[PDB]
């Protein structure tokens, strides 16, 4: 019922409990942006994870950029002044009608819809 | 009877162990 | 039957002529990436032509992100050493087999299927 | 005939003549 950020699953894959104790905080079919998932697949093969890491990502709801996200995406960035693929993935949240959970609080506080689950 | 309840609770957990299986199993991968 | 980088559309929009011969030695169902497509019309509202931008941009086909295009991306980045929106466009180009048409030289340097139409 | 040709030279151009106005009306729009 959440969307995550890369951060998150960026720790998780890396063994932070943290990020284990946030996913568990939220109930499955919990989706991430297409964004997300090219993100951390970077990751996987620099650690030479690929293939186990895609199957664990294939649990989440793996959402593609539709043109309503796009829309969303431009004016998000001139509203907030985010970064784009902030904006793309805070669209995604939105439109989806997800909670967007994200270590970044430099960024996104202020903005409803989002929970920030651990610093450090 | 209901025992619609019952099995109502599972299949409600697991959903949340194959979820806690997957988040285990991915934690600390690379 | 070719496919856009961003630089040149800013480039046209910002009025320079070398963008227009870009576009016109090209023939017309020219292609975008979504990426092009969101990053130009930052700019339209930025300038405040948000409509007419988009009427501009609707003649080009708009290619989103399908999973082979993010497959190819992250692939992509660790071979060519690319930042990743460069690599989800040259992704597109290859999977749609057009020449992608950019201003980059510093990047896509040396990667066949690409074409530097001007410098300055 | 062909006149099938010339039926192909246009409607071959434009397109390419939309395509000039689509141009040339973007250029310095901002």
């Amino acid at each position: 019922s959440a969307l995550f950020d890369t951060n998150i699953l960026i720790d998780l894959f890396s063994g932070r409990r943290e990020a284990k104790q946030a996913l568990e905080a939220w109930p499955p079919q919990n989706a991430i942006s297409l964004i997300t998932w090219m993100e951390v697949m970077v990751g996987a093969k620099k650690y030479h994870q690929e293939q186990r890491t895609r199957m664990a990502l294939s649990t989440f709801n793996i959402i593609n950029i539709s043109q309503d996200i796009a829309e969303r995406s431009v004016a998000l960035r001139q509203e907030y002044k985010l970064k784009l693929p902030d904006a793309i993935i805070l669209a995604t949240a939105q439109l989806h009608r997800l909670e967007l959970i994200t270590r970044n609080t430099k960024d996104f506080a202020g903005i409803p819809g989002v929970v920030t689950p651990y610093e450090i | 009877r209901a025992e619609l309840l019952r099995e109502a609770v599972e299949q409600y957990l697991e959903k949340q162990d194959r979820a806690k299986d997957t988040i285990s199993s991915a934690l600390g991968l690379w």
